[PDB]
C-alpha cells in the first residue's frame, strides 16, 4: 500500500523515460532568451514534476521515518540542490534584480543522471584528466619563467605610442589619445620605437611611452599577471601573430629571437607533452577495459522478372554505373557562376540524363530480388533514397532558398565505397562517430549545450546593456551571447581555438573575473572532451693506355676529401650571395658588380664539377642517381640563361623569368649534409600513402566545394563607396541595376568581389583551405551569412543560418578527414619502423651513437660521493649543511626569491624599487653564503654532479650582474643592455628543477628529442631560405594592403624571413595572400615608377602567389607533422621504458 | 506597476537609470496618460554622469524632482482624484541613439 506502490514505480523504465523526456523538453525550453508568460506556468509544471520525482525517491529510501533519506549518490546531491534552489526562489524575494537565474541550467545537467551510459563516460574522463598533474606543473613553471623574461624585457614597451606636437606642461599632453597617430581606422594607437629596426614614425610624431595598452588595455608585459595572460595566448597560438607584430614594432625586430624561442618551446613542446600524456592515459584505459573483458499477377510477374534477373549480374553493367557516377561528378563539378545558357543547357540535359539512367537502372534491378527482398543490403536502401529524392526534387521547381536538394544528388558519389576501400574506411569512421562512440559525442553535445546556455544566462543581458563599450554604431558585434545560436557559435569558435578576440569583448562588458573563469573552464573542458573523442575514434578504428689512366686521376680527384668540402663551401657561398638581392642592390655599385662576377664564377665552377663528375663516373653511373639528376638540372637551367645572356637574347618574356630560377640553387646542399638527406628520404618513402589518402580527402572536399558553389558563388558581390570601404545598405542600393544606376550618375560605388569565394570549384578548394586551417574564415563567413541572392546586394545577416554549413564542414572535412589521415600515418609508420628493423629515423649515422650514450647517461644515480671533511669544525659544519633540512630550506628560499621577482612592475615608485633591490641583494648574499659554506663542507671536489656546478655558474652570474650595476652609472651606458644583463638572475629560478623529480624526466626527453629535431629544423630552414628568395624576387614590390606594411613585407631578406617564420605555423597567411591576389586597377597601378629599381608594377600575379602560399602551407604542414611525430615517438619510448 | 495614494497627500513616483559607461546630454520626460488626456509633466537634461538634472519644462507646480543616484524620480503633492492615471518616465540618449521607456506606473488616488 503505502510503501509498496512507491518502491514499484521507482524501478520501472516507464518513469525513467518520463523523467528523461521532461528533462529534454526543459532543456529545449531554457534555450529561449525571454520566455513568455505561459512558459512560466510551464516552469511551474516542471518544478512540480521534479518535486514528485524527489518525493517518490524520499518515500522509497526514507519511508515510515527511518532516520534519513536518499543521500550517498553525488547526482542526488545535484537533484536536491536544484529542487532546493527552485523552492527557495519561489519564496517571494531573493534579490529582485536577479543574479541566480544561471543556477537553473543545473536541471539540464541532470541529463548525465538518467541517460543510461553516461556516468561511466564522465568518470572515465576524470580518470584521464588525473594523469596530467606533472605536465600542468611543468607548463605553469615554464609559463611563469618566460613571463618573467618578457616582463623584464618588454617592461612597458607595449605602451609605446606616437605622439605629435602642440599648436609647465606635461602628463596631460600624453593622453587624451587625440594627439596620437591612428592608421586609418584601427582604433588602437599605432606603436613606435626609438631604436632602429623598430617601428618608425611619420613626420613630427615622436615616440613617448604614454597611454593605456593594446587592444583594450588587456595586452601588456608589465604586472606579471598580464604577462602570464599574454604568454598563455602565445602557448595556444591564438592570434599570436598580433603580439608578435606589436612587439617587434615597439621593441625592435631583433627580439624575434624571443618569439622563436617562446613558440618552439611552449607552443610546441607543452602541447606535445599534453597530447602524449592524454593519449598514454587513453591507451592504457582501453587496454585495461579489453583485459577485464577478457576474463495472374504473381506468376507472370515472376515470368517477366526471369529474363531481367538473368541480365544484370554478369556484364560490366554495375561498372558502367561506376563510370556514370564519376562522370556525373564531373558534370556537376563544371558548374560556376557566369555561364552562358549554351552551357547551362548541357548542364541540365546531362543532369536529367543521369537522373534518367540511374532511376531506370533502379526500376529494372529492383525486380530481380523481390521488393522487401531487396531492402536488406544497406547500400540498396541508400541508392533508393537517392533515386527517390532525385525524382521528387525534379518536378517541384518551387523551393525559394531551399534549393539544397540540387545537392542531394551529390551523395551518390559514396557508391564508389563498394570498390574504393579508403572511402569505405572514412565512412566506417563517420558512422562509428554515432555508433560505438555515440554516447561520448552525446556527452560532448550536452557539454556544448550547457556552456552555450551558461554563457547566455551569465553574460547575455550585458552584451545588450553595454553595447556602446564594444562597438562603433552601438550595435551587437558579429559574435556575442545575447541569444542561444550566437552563444553556441562562440563556444564552437573557442573549441576551434579562437578564444581571445571574444574574451576581450566579454571582459569589457561583464567583468574580468567572471569572463576569465567561464572562458578558461570552457577552453579546458571542451578541448579535453574534443581530444578524448578524437583519440577514441582513432585508437578504436585501426586497433686505353691513357684514357683509362686519366679516369683514375679524375676519380681520385672527385673522391678526394678536399674536393667535396670545397664544393659545398662554394654551394654555401653561392647561396649566401642570393640574400644580398634587396631593393637597395641598385644603390651599392660596389657589391652589385662583385655579385655579378661571382654569379659567373660560380656558374663556371659548377659546370667544371659536373664535367669532372661525368668524366670520372660515366653516364650510366651518373644518370641512375636522383641527386646527380637534381644537380644536373640546376646547371642546365643556369646554362640556358648563360647562353641567353651571351648570344644576344638579353631580355625576353622567358629569360627575364629564368633569373628567378636561381632561387633553386640552395637545393645543392641537400645531397651534402646527412641531416637533410635523411629527412628527404623519410618523406619520399611515405609520400605514396599520403597521396592515396589525399585522393579521398580531395573528393570529400570536392563534395563540399560543389555544395558551396550551389549555395554561394554569385552572392559574394557588393557595392562599397571607395571613400571609406563601407557597405551600401539595402535601403540605398538593392541590387546590381541600382549600383549601375549610381555609377552612371558619376558616383563612387564599387561593385566588388571577395577574391576568395566559391565562384568556381577551384576557388572553392581555396576557400575550404582557409576555413579548415582557421586562418581567414572570418571574411568568408561574413560574406556567406549575408548572402541574400545572386546579383542582389548582400544584407547584414539575412541568410543567418548558413553558419551551419561551415560548422558541418569544419566537423566532417576537418575533424574526420584529419582523423583518417593520422590513422593511416600511424599505420604506414608502423610498417616502416617494422621494415627497417632498426629504429629512430630522422637521425644520421653519427647522431645515433651520440643518442646511444645519452640513453645510458639517463638511467643511473650516484652512490656515496662524499668521504668527509676529516676532523675539524668543518666536520660539524658538514653535519649541519648536508642534511635534507638545509636542502629543502634552500628550495623554499628560491621560491620566496621567485615571489619577490614577480612583484616587479612598470612605472613603480623609487621607494618600492629601492626596497626590492635591497631584498634582492639580501637574497644574493644568502645564496652566496649557501655556496661558499658548501665549499667548506665538500672541500675536495664540490664539482661532481652538474647541479652544484649550475649553482656555481648562476651565483657567479648574479655577482657579475650586481657588480656592474654601478658601472652603468660611471662608464659605458645603455639601458636596453641593462634590461638584458639583469636577466641573469632568472638563472636562480632554474634551480627549482633539482628537487621536482619528474619534471626532469620530461626535460630529459626534450634533450633526447633535440638531435632528431635539429635535422628537420635545418631542412625547414632551407625551405624557408628558398621561399624567402622566391618572395624577395616576386613579392618584393606588392601594394601595402592589410597584410603587408612597412615592418613585415618581402623587401629584404630580414623582413622576408620574419614573415616566413610567421607563416610557418600557418598563422596569418590569409592577410599576406590578400594583397597578392590583386591583379589590375582599380585595385593596383600596373605602371609605377617606384624608386630604387627599373621594375615597375605594384602588385604580383595571383597564380604564382597562390602556388607559393599553398605550396608552402602544405610543405610546412608535412614538415611540422614529422616534427610532432619525432617528439611523440620519443615521448612514448621513455614512459613505456620506465 | 500599481500605486495607491490618499487624496490630499503626496506620492513619490520613482525612476532610476544606470549607465554602464556614463553618458552625455541625457534628456528625460515624465508623461501622464488618462482615457481623455495626455500631459507632458516635466522635462529636463543631464549633462553627464557627474551632473545634476536641469529642468527645462514643468507644467504642474505640485511636482518636484527628488534629487540625487541616477535618479529622476518625482514627488507629486496635494493629490486629487483627477491625478489617477498612468505615469511614465522616458529617457533619451541621443548620442547612443537610445530611448528607454520605463514601466508605466498606474497611480490610483483614493478616498
Ligand atoms: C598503435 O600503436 C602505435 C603506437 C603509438 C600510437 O599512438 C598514437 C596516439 C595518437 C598520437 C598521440 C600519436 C602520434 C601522433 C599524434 C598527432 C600528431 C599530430 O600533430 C597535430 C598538431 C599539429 C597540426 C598541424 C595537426 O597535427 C595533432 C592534431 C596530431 C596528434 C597530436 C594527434 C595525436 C597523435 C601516437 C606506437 O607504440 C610504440
Ligand atoms: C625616446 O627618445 C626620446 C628622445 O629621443 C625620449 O624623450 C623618450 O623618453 C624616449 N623613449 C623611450 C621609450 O626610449
Ligand atoms: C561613402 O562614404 C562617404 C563618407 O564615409 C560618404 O561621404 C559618401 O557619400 C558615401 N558614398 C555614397 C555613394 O554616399
Ligand atoms: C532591383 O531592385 C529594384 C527595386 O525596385 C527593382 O526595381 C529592380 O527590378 C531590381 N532588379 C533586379 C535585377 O533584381
Ligand atoms: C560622368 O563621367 C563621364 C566620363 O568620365 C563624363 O563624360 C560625364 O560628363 C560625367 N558626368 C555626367 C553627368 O555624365
Amino acid at each position: 500500500p503505502l510503501r509498496k506502490i512507491a518502491i514499484k514505480i521507482l524501478v520501472h523504465s516507464l518513469f525513467s523515460m518520463l523523467i528523461m523526456c521532461t528533462i529534454l523538453t526543459n532543456c529545449v525550453f531554457m534555450t529561449m532568451s525571454n520566455p513568455p508568460d505561459w512558459t512560466k506556468n510551464v516552469e511551474y509544471t516542471f518544478t512540480g514534476i521534479y518535486t514528485f520525482e524527489s518525493l517518490i525517491k524520499i518515500i522509497a529510501r526514507g519511508f515510515c521515518l527511518e532516520d534519513f533519506t536518499f543521500l550517498r549518490d553525488p547526482w542526488n546531491w545535484l537533484d536536491f540542490t536544484v529542487i532546493t534552489f527552485a523552492y527557495v526562489t519561489e519564496f517571494v524575494d531573493l534579490g529582485n534584480v536577479s543574479a541566480l537565474r544561471t543556477f537553473r541550467v543545473l536541471r539540464a545537467l541532470k541529463t548525465i543522471s538518467v541517460i543510461p551510459g553516461l556516468k561511466t563516460i564522465v568518470g572515465a574522463l576524470i580518470q584521464s584528466v588525473k594523469k596530467l598533474s606533472d605536465v600542468m606543473i611543468l607548463t605553469v613553471f615554464c609559463l611563469s619563467v618566460f613571463a618573467l623574461i618578457g616582463l623584464q624585457l618588454f617592461m612597458g614597451n607595449l605602451r609605446n605610442k606616437c605622439i605629435q606636437w602642440p599648436p609647465f606642461d606635461w602628463k596631460s599632453y600624453i593622453q587624451d589619445s587625440r594627439y596620437h597617430y591612428f592608421l586609418e581606422g584601427f582604433l588602437d594607437a599605432l606603436l613606435c620605437g626609438n631604436s632602429s629596426d623598430a617601428g618608425q614614425c611619420p613626420e613630427g610624431y615622436m615616440c613617448v611611452k604614454a597611454g593605456r595598452n593594446p587592444n583594450y588595455g588587456y595586452t601588456s608585459f608589465d604586472t606579471f599577471s598580464w604577462a602570464f595572460l599574454s604568454l598563455f595566448r602565445l602557448m595556444t597560438q591564438d592570434f599570436w601573430e598580433n603580439l608578435y607584430q606589436l612587439t617587434l614594432r615597439a621593441a625592435g625586430k631583433t627580439y624575434m629571437i624571443f618569439f622563436v624561442l617562446v613558440i618552439f618551446l611552449g607552443s610546441f613542446y607543452l602541447i606535445n607533452l599534453i597530447l602524449a600524456v592524454v593519449a598514454m592515459a587513453y591507451e592504457e584505459q582501453n587496454q585495461a577495459t579489453l583485459e577485464e573483458a577478457e576474463q495472374d499477377c504473381s506468376p507472370y510477374w515472376l515470368k517477366v522478372k526471369h529474363v531481367v534477373n538473368l541480365v544484370v549480374m554478369d556484364p560490366f553493367v554495375d561498372l558502367a554505373i561506376t563510370i556514370c557516377i564519376v562522370l556525373n561528378t564531373l558534370f556537376m563539378a563544371m558548374e560556376h557562376y557566369p555561364m552562358t545558357d549554351h552551357f547551362n543547357n548541357v548542364l541540365t540535359v546531362g543532369n536529367l540524363v543521369f537522373t534518367g539512367i540511374f532511376t531506370a537502372e533502379m526500376f529494372l534491378k529492383i525486380i530481380a530480388m523481390d521488393p522487401y527482398y531487396y531492402f536488406q543490403e544497406g547500400w540498396n536502401i541508400f541508392d533508393g533514397f537517392i533515386v527517390t529524392l532525385s525524382l521528387v526534387e525534379l518536378g517541384l521547381a518551387n523551393v525559394e532558398g531551399l534549393s539544397v536538394l540540387r545537392s542531394f544528388r551529390l551523395l551518390r558519389v559514396f557508391k564508389l565505397a563498394k570498390s574504393w576501400p579508403t572511402l569505405n574506411m572514412l565512412i566506417k569512421i563517420i558512422g562509428n562517430s554515432v555508433g560505438a562512440l555515440g554516447n561520448l559525442t552525446l556527452v560532448l553535445a550536452i557539454i556544448v549545450f550547457i556552456f552555450a546556455v551558461v554563457g547566455m544566462q551569465l553574460f547575455g543581458k550585458s552584451y545588450k546593456d553595454c553595447v556602446c563599450k564594444i562597438a562603433s554604431d552601438c550595435q551587437l558585434p558579429r559574435w556575442h551571447m545575447n541569444d542561444f545560436f550566437h552563444s553556441f557559435l562562440i563556444v564552437f569558435r573557442v573549441l576551434c581555438g579562437e578564444w581571445i578576440e571574444t574574451m576581450w569583448d566579454c571582459m569589457e562588458v561583464a567583468g574580468q573575473a567572471m569572463c576569465l573563469t567561464v572562458f578558461m573552464m570552457v577552453m579546458v573542458i571542451g578541448n579535453l572532451v574534443v581530444l578524448n573523442l578524437f583519440l577514441a575514434l582513432l585508437l578504436s578504428s585501426f586497433s686505353g693506355k691513357q684514357w683509362w689512366n686519366l679516369r683514375r686521376t679524375c676519380f681520385r680527384i672527385v673522391e678526394h676529401n678536399w674536393f667535396e668540402t670545397f664544393i659545398v663551401f662554394m654551394i654555401l657561398l653561392s647561396s649566401g650571395a642570393l640574400a644580398f638581392e634587396d631593393i637597395y642592390i641598385d644603390q651599392r655599385k660596389t657589391i652589385k658588380t662583385m655579385l655579378e662576377y661571382a654569379d659567373k664564377v660560380f656558374t663556371y665552377i659548377f659546370i667544371l664539377e659536373m664535367l669532372l663528375k661525368w668524366v670520372a663516373y660515366g653516364y650510366q653511373t651518373y644518370f641512375t642517381n636522383a641527386w646527380c639528376w637534381l644537380d644536373f638540372l640546376i646547371v642546365d637551367v643556369s646554362l640556358v640563361s648563360l647562353t641567353a645572356n651571351a648570344l644576344g637574347y638579353s631580355e625576353l618574356g622567358a629569360i627575364k623569368s629564368l633569373r628567378t630560377l636561381r632561387a633553386l640553387r640552395p637545393l645543392r646542399a641537400l645531397s651534402r649534409f646527412e641531416g637533410m638527406r635523411v629527412v628527404v628520404n623519410a618523406l619520399l618513402g611515405a609520400i605514396p600513402s599520403i597521396m592515396n589518402v589525399l585522393l579521398v580527402c580531395l573528393i570529400f572536399w570536392l563534395i563540399f566545394s560543389i555544395m558551396g558553389v550551389n549555395l554561394f558563388a554569385g552572392k559574394f558581390y557588393h557595392c562599397i563607396n571607395t571613400t571609406t570601404g563601407d557597405r551600401f545598405d539595402i535601403e540605398d542600393v538593392n541590387n546590381h541595376t541600382d549600383c549601375l544606376k549610381l555609377i552612371e550618375r558619376n558616383e563612387t560605388a564599387r561593385w566588388k568581389n571577395v577574391k576568395v569565394n566559391f565562384d568556381n570549384v577551384g576557388f572553392g578548394y581555396l576557400s575550404l583551405l582557409q576555413v579548415a586551417t582557421f586562418k581567414g574564415w572570418m571574411d568568408i563567413m561574413y560574406a556567406a551569412v549575408d548572402s541574400r541572392n545572386v546579383e542582389l546586394q548582400p544584407k547584414y545577416e539575412e541568410s543567418l543560418y548558413m553558419y551551419l554549413y561551415f560548422v558541418i564542414f569544419i566537423i566532417f572535412g576537418s575533424f574526420f578527414t584529419l582523423n583518417l589521415f593520422i590513422g593511416v600515418i600511424i599505420d604506414n609508420f608502423n610498417q616502416q619502423k617494422k621494415k627497417f628493423g632498426g629504429q629512430d629515423i630522422f637521425m644520421t649515422e653519427e647522431q645515433k651513437k651520440y643518442y646511444n650514450a645519452m640513453k645510458k647517461l639517463g638511467s643511473k644515480k650516484p652512490q656515496k660521493p662524499i668521504p668527509r671533511p676529516g676532523n675539524k669544525f668543518q666536520g660539524m659544519v658538514f653535519d649541519f649543511v648536508t642534511r635534507q633540512v638545509f636542502d629543502i630550506s634552500i628550495m623554499i628560499l628560491i621560491c620566496l626569491n621567485m615571489v619577490t621577482m614577480m612583484v616587479e612592475t612598470d612605472d613603480q615608485s623609487e621607494y618600492v624599487t629601492t626596497i626590492l633591490s635591497r631584498i634582492n641583494l639580501v637574497f644574493i648574499v644568502l645564496f652566496t653564503g649557501e655556496c661558499v659554506l658548501k665549499l667548506i663542507s665538500l672541500r675536495h671536489y664540490y664539482f661532481t654532479i652538474g647541479w652544484n656546478i649550475f649553482d656555481f655558474v648562476v651565483v657567479i652570474l648574479s655577482i657579475v650582474g650586481m657588480f656592474l650595476a654601478e658601472l652603468i652609472e660611471k662608464y659605458f651606458v645603455s639601458p636596453t643592455l641593462f634590461r638584458v644583463i639583469r636577466l641573469a638572475r632568472i638563472g636562480r629560478i632554474l634551480r627549482l628543477i633539482k628537487g621536482a623529480k619528474g619534471i626532469r624526466t620530461l626535460l630529459f626527453a626534450l634533450m633526447m628529442s633535440l638531435p632528431a629535431l635539429f635535422n628537420i629544423g635545418l631542412l625547414l630552414f632551407l625551405v624557408m631560405f628558398i621561399y624567402a628568395i622566391f618572395g624577395m624576387s616576386n613579392f618584393a614590390y606588392v601594394k601595402r594592403e592589410v597584410g603587408i606594411d612597412d615592418m613585415f613585407n618581402f623587401e629584404t631578406f630580414g623582413n622576408s624571413m620574419i614573415c616566413l617564420f610567421q607563416i610557418t605555423t600557418s598563422a596569418g597567411w590569409d592577410g599576406l595572400l590578400a594583397p597578392i591576389l590583386n591583379s589590375k586597377p582599380p585595385d593596383c597601378d600596373p605602371n609605377k615608377v617606384n624608386p630604387g629599381s627599373s621594375v615597375k608594377g605594384d602588385c604580383g600575379n595571383p597564380s604564382v602567389g597562390i602556388f607559393f602560399f599553398v605550396s608552402y602551407i602544405i610543405i610546412s604542414f608535412l614538415v611540422v607533422v614529422n616534427m610532432y611525430i619525432a617528439v611523440i615517438l620519443e615521448n612514448f619510448s621513455v614512459a613505456t621504458e620506465e | 506597476t500599481d500605486i495607491y495614494a490618499v487624496n490630499g497627500t503626496e506620492i513619490l513616483l520613482p525612476c532610476t537609470f544606470s549607465s554602464c559607461f556614463g553618458f552625455e546630454d541625457l534628456h528625460f520626460r515624465w508623461t501622464y496618460n488618462s482615457s481623455d488626456a495626455f500631459k507632458i509633466l516635466i522635462e529636463g537634461t543631464v549633462k553627464n554622469e557627474k551632473s545634476d538634472p536641469k529642468v527645462t519644462l514643468k507644467d504642474d507646480d505640485r511636482i518636484t524632482l527628488v534629487g540625487s543616484m541616477n535618479n529622476i524620480s518625482i514627488v507629486l503633492r496635494d493629490l486629487e482624484f483627477s491625478d489617477t492615471g498612468k505615469y511614465t518616465c522616458h529617457v533619451k540618449n541621443p548620442k547612443e541613439n537610445n530611448l528607454q521607456h520605463h514601466a508605466t506606473i498606474f497611480l490610483q488616488v483614493v478616498d
